[PDB]
């Protein structure tokens, strides 16, 4: 649910489009995320590997 | 993209002009 939760109820979202916000906060649009998104998650585990 | 959906988009210029 994002930040949905923190603020008040847990509102469901899909996780790539949470991720598509949160990128979109520090001012990179959107479509870059769903652009590279299987890049970004492959990438993803290895960083927290 | 993914799970883009097959819709149209309504253009304000062309119901217009
Ligand atoms: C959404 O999830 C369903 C499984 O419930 C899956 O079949 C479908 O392909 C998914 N769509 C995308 C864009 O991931
Ligand atoms: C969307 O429309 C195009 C053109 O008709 C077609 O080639 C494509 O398979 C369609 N995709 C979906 C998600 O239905």
């Amino acid at each position: 649910s994002g930040w949905t939760f923190g603020a008040g109820p847990a509102l469901q979202i899909p996780f790539p489009m949470q991720m598509a916000y949160r990128f979109n906060g520090i001012g990179v649009t959107q479509n870059v995320l769903y652009e590279n998104q299987k890049l970004i998650a492959n990438q993803f585990n290895s960083a927290i590997g | 993209v993914i799970g883009i959906v097959n819709n149209t988009v309504y253009d304000p210029l062309q119901p217009e002009l």
